[PDB]
């Protein structure tokens, strides 16, 4: 467990989050006073950056 | 004069079509009635109680809902839907006299509208 | 009985995984299916190929219209 | 939340004003596709002022050189004759809009309460536009548009006390001669920036209080931010325009135009047809039908009279036209008579188009003079048609 | 669907790659309209060009 | 750095092909 | 407070912006006369708006009449000779009020945290005012008129790649003829709007972070508001500028001009002295003095971005200059400087006013270049002086 | 650096330095602007009431002369302390732990916003 952990470099989180969480698509659940937190594009659009 | 629908067929005819249209989009009459038009309306739902006030909420988005979505309420909830049961003009009216009587002898405006 | 739950409070307290949207005139895809985002990423691309060319003219047009003109380049003899 | 740190470069204040004021100003979310007409007036403005100064950089004004310097921009300049038409084709372009803009305005009753200072502001906006087209339309130093400007400049003199005073001031001589055209060619160059200033507070008073909706219903219950969801909406709307325009320019470039602009103004000689753009025909039309034309003049400020004093009308609670039959019959009527009496404007003077054009008139001010009524009248419905 | 999504995991990984074939296929796309539109235009109107006049160069 | 190195580096590309793309200097282009 | 039945005017949302933004803006309590330069400055811009107008009623863009025409507006215009003596002698004094506003800044290091935005945008309008006032002087058309435009927009050669093809392109023809003149008059009408727009920037700025004061410190316990305070301190400066700009206007109207420019332009000769406007003086006595006019231009731009890193300084943490004795001396050895760079750039290329103007330049960015040694060293002192 | 008691031009430098700041009855420390360095700013927030109240007084006062054209009396320029700092100690205790936070990875803990 400890070799499979610490074999876990920058490249490969950077790898396994382009796999994860680059331009997919997120499922939100809210509740209470929510009506300040933005809509479901707002975080789709999130999900990239157009800088890089 | 007085036209009623019991004794004007216009009338009759222009209810209906009153009817059909807040009907279609579910809201009733009161319901188009701007606070920020007149500041009396403002008052007189300031004055109502809190249930009649959010039902009124609740059915102006709903609504706005249905216009965004370009559709109308399905025939089940337009033939449960009933306007011109009012819940406001009572309240406006009472507001309306006492602001009369109160500019009426002496009195300032108890509210008024910004400029613009 | 006597309660009549509101609709809200009891869609809160019961979630399911049958959930409804409204499909009118946008019409759901089979729960188990693959987005198309590359799609209109695409269908984007192309629109911005033409909004980037549309700049471009512009800008040369009236650049160019501050250039010199005919009369004077037939003038230079 | 203390701002600590820096989150959002929209949020710092060299970018705060224009993220609220333009990406997260809330507009209601049923807004049809009326509300680009608003978003798209500007465009117009901007593409008039972009290609009027690339022709400034061309045109002459004086009175030898005006019209020849015109047809340089057409030959010569590189690209020129897109400028030109653009220029022309787009004045007509943004009175289209902007006619749009006032009749969506008239037909959702937007101008009611709490926005009288955005239709007043309107009017004066529309007052600015009228003043820069004309004079910019003198400016090509044609048949039409000297004439024009002598005509209409000429009937100022009805005024009962100064008249001639004002008139001769205005001519800077005897008549329509170098030193008017020199006049307005600066003049019109200056008022489309006091143009956008004007709708610079438009916009302003708009926000101030908010943009309206098809219902006419209070909708502070569901309402979007502008980006990205109207952005995209006025995108459409622009294409749309831009496909329009460029019909307008390359394939029917002078159908709007009238042919006898293209000869040199000869003060010796006078058309048989002296008409105005296409877009002050309804104006000119009220003006020749009513007669005396001191009454004339007096008729034109009472259609700015009436424009400006609709927002200040009686109670009329419900706004939109969509819950108001009898109001939505008497709008159509009113654009009916509108394009109407436009039309009648470029007809001749000669019978039976006066009495058409002294009934359309009369007809444009009844409407005026309706309404409050149709507001008393129905401001007890309610207890009529109530099922208790 | 596959071939969408090929192309999309060769364009469109990084923005400044996206910008780029922007560009480029708005150049490539402007060129060859215009040389459509020319050939509709030759193919419409044969005939009436400049270098088509019998007696182009006889005027001396 | 590297990262950040060889996104500038393509930016710059970008940027010079949208530059080359609004000039149009294949004439001027001999070498 | 809530805000029932409206108390003010003033605190009406017609007038709410304005009042906060000129009567209820907190100020500091101790300022001088020179802020007052800056408000009166913007009272020079507006003057210099609205005598263009008046004067482009009247002139004539073409190569053929631009002369005459400014003789017609002296001779012919009633009161012509004042509306031009006042928009040419306000661009003068416009250059004088501009110019005492940025030393004032330099004196006093407001251009310091966190100001620096204020500086930049003032430097943005600097340059700006430099083009209108240059395309201006181009509109007369005379012989320094014509010389001066040639031999400015020549220098725009000294680009490495694309100098002779933006030179040509901004004359557009080979030369400076009837293209250059028509251009130069749109451009000239145009661009005191964007300098309107960042003249307003420039306020909003400033406004944010508020004002800067004659100690330098913070200055958020002793604060007046605006109006009545400073609006008749203003006042004061503005009843003494109305009198200075009357005493240029009426009696030496010609001083501040040269008189090559009362020939009409003749491409032929060449006057024997060629130089800008006085307040371009500095400007073209730096360009002159480095030759290798590719170096000059260089150098030019070296100026103005010596301008814009002023604000982005390392320590700087003492702020006017009644706390810094050396700072004090460097400002007035800086002011020196330039009066005699101005006073150089008038004089022929003989020697030894290469010389001179070769080590005065050298002086300038040598201020610009031992500030930041300044800061260091101050930011020494603390742990030094203690007096324990 | 040979500043204080070894040359002749740093002790004229202190003289005009204490001449002046006593004219105005400040400080040298209080001539930090907060809104300069945003470093002053937290120096401050940490540094005791009394001492800020202090320095709050000395710039109205001096600000108050400065507006009425007119220095402190002679025995109140007598009576002063131009550079019994407050600030010196604080101020670099902040910038060393901003110093260590830069060092080893770290969020600043307040930014200059963008203006
Ligand atoms: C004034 C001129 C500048 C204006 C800038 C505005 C945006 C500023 C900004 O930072 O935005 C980022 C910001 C990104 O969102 P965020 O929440 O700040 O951060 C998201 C990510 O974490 C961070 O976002 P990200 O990492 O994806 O990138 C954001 C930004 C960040 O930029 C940087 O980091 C540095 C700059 C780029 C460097 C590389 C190049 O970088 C870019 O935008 C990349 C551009 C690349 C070059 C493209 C060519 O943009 C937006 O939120 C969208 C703004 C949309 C504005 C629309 C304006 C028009 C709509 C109304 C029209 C009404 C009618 C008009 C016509 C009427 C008649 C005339
Ligand atoms: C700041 C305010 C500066 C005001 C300068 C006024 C001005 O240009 O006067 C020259 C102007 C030129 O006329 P002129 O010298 O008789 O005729 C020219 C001939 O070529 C005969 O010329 P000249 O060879 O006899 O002497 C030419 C000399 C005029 O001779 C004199 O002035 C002699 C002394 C009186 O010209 C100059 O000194 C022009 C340059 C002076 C102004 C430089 C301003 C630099 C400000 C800072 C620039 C910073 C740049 C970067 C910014 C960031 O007027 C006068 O010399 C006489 C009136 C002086 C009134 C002074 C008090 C009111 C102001
Ligand atoms: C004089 C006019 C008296 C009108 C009296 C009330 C008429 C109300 C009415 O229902 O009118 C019929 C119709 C609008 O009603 P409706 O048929 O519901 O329209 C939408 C669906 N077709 O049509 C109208 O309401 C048209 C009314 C036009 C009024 C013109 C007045 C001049
Ligand atoms: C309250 C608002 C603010 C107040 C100000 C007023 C605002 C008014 C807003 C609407 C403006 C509409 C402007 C209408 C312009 C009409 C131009 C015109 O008359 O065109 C006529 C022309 C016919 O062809 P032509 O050969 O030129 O005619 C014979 C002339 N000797 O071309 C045509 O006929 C083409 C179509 C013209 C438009 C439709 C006309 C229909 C009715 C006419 C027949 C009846
Ligand atoms: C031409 C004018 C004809 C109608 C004259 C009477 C009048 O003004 O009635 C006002 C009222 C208008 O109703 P309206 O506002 O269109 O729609 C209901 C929402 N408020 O219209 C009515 O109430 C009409 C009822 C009687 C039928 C016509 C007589
Ligand atoms: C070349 C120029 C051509 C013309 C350009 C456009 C000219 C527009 C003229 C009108 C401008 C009026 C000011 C608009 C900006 C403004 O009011 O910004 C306010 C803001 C003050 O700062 P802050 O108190 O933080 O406000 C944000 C949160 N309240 O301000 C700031 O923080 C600084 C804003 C700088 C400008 C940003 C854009
Ligand atoms: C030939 C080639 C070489 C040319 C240059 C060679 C000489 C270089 C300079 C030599 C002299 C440097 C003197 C520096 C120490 C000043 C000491 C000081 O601050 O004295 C205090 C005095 C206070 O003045 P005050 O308050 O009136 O005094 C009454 C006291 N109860 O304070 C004062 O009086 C203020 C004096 C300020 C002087 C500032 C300018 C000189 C120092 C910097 C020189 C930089 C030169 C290059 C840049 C020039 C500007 C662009
Ligand atoms: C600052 C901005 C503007 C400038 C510099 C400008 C300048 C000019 C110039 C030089 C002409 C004469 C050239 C020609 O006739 O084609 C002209 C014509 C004209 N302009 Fe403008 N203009 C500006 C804005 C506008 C606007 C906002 C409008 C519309 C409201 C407008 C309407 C016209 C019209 C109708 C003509 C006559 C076109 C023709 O018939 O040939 N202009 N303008
Ligand atoms: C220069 C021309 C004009 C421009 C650029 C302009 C611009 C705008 C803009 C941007 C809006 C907000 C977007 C929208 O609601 O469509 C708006 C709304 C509005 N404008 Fe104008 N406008 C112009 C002329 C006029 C005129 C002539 C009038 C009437 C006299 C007018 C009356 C209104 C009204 C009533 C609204 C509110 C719309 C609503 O109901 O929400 N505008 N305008
Ligand atoms: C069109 C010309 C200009 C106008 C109308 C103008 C206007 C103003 C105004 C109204 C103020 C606020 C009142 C005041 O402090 O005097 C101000 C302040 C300021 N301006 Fe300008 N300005 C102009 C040019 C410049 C230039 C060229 C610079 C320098 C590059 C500059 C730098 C500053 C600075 C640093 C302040 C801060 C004032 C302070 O620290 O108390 N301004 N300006
Ligand atoms: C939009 C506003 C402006 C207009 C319409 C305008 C228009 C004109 C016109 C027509 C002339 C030539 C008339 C003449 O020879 O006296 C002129 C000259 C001039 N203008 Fe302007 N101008 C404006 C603003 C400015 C500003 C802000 C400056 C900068 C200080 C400026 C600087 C000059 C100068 C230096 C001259 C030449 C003075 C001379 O005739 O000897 N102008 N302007």
């Amino acid at each position: 467990l400890f070799a499979r952990i610490d074999a876990v470099d920058a490249s490969t989180i950077k790898r396994v989050a382009n796999r994860f969480i680059y331009d997919k698509d997120v499922a939100i659940a809210a509740m209470g006073p929510i009506q300040r937190l933005p809509d479901y594009n707002w975080f789709r659009r999130r999900t990239y950056w157009n800088r890089y | 004069s007085f036209l009623d629908p019991k004794k004007n067929w216009l009338a009759a005819q222009h209810m209906k079509s009153l009817v059909k249209r807040l009907s279609k989009y579910g809201l009733r009459y009161d319901d188009l009635y701007d606070p920020y038009y007149d500041l009396d309306v403002k008052e007189a739902l300031n004055r109502l109680p809190k249930e009649v006030v959010d039902a009124r909420h609740a059915r102006l988005k709903r609504a706005i809902d249905l216009s965004m979505k370009h559709e109308y309420l399905p025939e089940d909830l337009q033939a449960m839907q009933t306007p011109f049961r009012g819940y406001l003009q009572d309240m406006l009216a009472l507001v309306k006299r006492e602001r009369a009587e109160r500019e009426a002898l002496g009195g300032l405006p108890l509210y008024q509208r910004s400029i613009p | 009985l006597i309660p009549e739950i509101p609709a809200t409070v009891a869609a809160v307290k019961n979630p399911s995984s049958k959930i409804i949207y409204d499909e009118h005139n946008h019409e759901r895809f089979p729960p188990g299916d693959p987005s198309k985002r590359a799609f209109a990423y695409f269908v984007l691309t192309g629109g911005r190929f033409v909004y980037a060319s549309l700049i471009r003219l512009l800008v040369l047009k009236f650049v160019l219209s501050m250039s010199a003109s005919k009369d004077v380049l037939a003038l230079a003899s | 939340t203390i701002r600590n740190q820096r989150f959002s470069l929209l949020k710092e204040p060299i970018s705060s004003t224009l993220n609220q004021h333009l990406i997260d100003y809330p507009t209601p979310s049923n807004l049809s596709y009326w509300w680009g007409f608003g978003s798209l007036a500007g465009i117009c403005l901007v593409i008039q002022i972009v290609t009027g100064v690339f022709l400034a950089m061309h045109y002459t004004p004086h009175v030898d050189l005006a019209f020849n310097s015109v047809e340089h921009v057409m030959r010569d300049v590189e690209g020129g004759w897109l400028l030109r038409y653009m220029h022309a084709n787009g004045a007509s372009m943004f009175f289209i809009v902007v006619y749009l803009h006032i009749f969506r305005g008239l037909y959702y009753a937007s101008y009611s309460s709490p926005r009288e200072f955005v239709w007043c502001l309107g009017v004066v906006i529309f007052l600015l536009m009228i003043v820069t087209a004309f004079t910019g339309y003198v400016l090509p130093w044609g048949q039409m548009s000297f004439w024009g400007a002598t005509v209409i400049t000429s009937l100022a003199s009805a005024i009962p006390v100064v008249g001639d005073t004002i008139v001769t001031w205005l001519w800077g001589g005897f008549s329509v001669d170098n030193a008017t055209l020199n006049r307005f060619f600066s003049l019109h160059y200056l008022l489309p920036f006091l143009l956008v200033g004007a709708s610079l507070l438009h916009l302003a008073a708009l926000h101030q209080y908010g943009s309206n909706n098809p219902l006419g219903v209070h909708s502070e219950m569901d309402q979007i931010s502008f980006y990205p969801y109207f952005y995209v909406k006025d995108l459409v709307g622009w294409v749309a325009f831009a496909i329009f325009f460029s019909i307008w320019i390359f394939y029917a470039p002078n159908v709007l135009g009238h042919p006898d602009n293209y000869i040199p103004a000869n003060p010796m000689s006078t058309p048989p047809h002296i008409v105005p753009e296409w877009y002050f025909l309804p104006i000119y039309a009220i003006l020749r039908s009513i007669p005396d034309k001191s009454g004339g003049v007096a008729a034109i400020a009472l259609v700015f009279i009436c424009l400006l004093a609709l927002p200040f009308f009686k109670s009329m609670y419900v706004r939109s036209s969509s819950f108001r039959p009898i109001y939505q019959g008497i709008f159509w009527l009113l654009l009916a008579d509108c394009l109407l009496l436009g039309w009648i404007g470029c007809q001749p003077v000669e019978a039976p188009f006066v009495t058409i054009g002294q009934i359309s008139s009369f007809v444009f001010f009844l409407f005026f003079a309706i309404t409050p009524i149709l507001g008393r009248v129905g401001r007890g419905i309610p207890n009529s048609y109530t099922t208790d | 669907g596959g071939i969408f999504e090929s192309l999309y995991k060769v364009v469109m990984r990084r923005n400044s790659v996206y910008v780029t074939f922007v560009i480029a296929g708005a150049f490539l796309g402007e060129r060859a309209v215009d040389y459509g539109i020319h050939k509709l235009w030759e193919a419409n109107n044969v005939g009436k060009r400049y270098e088509d006049i019998p007696v182009l160069g006889q005027k001396l | 750095q590297p990262a950040d190195v060889k996104a500038a580096a393509m930016w710059g590309v970008a940027a010079a092909t949208g530059g080359l793309y609004l000039v149009q200097v294949s004439i001027l282009v001999l070498p």
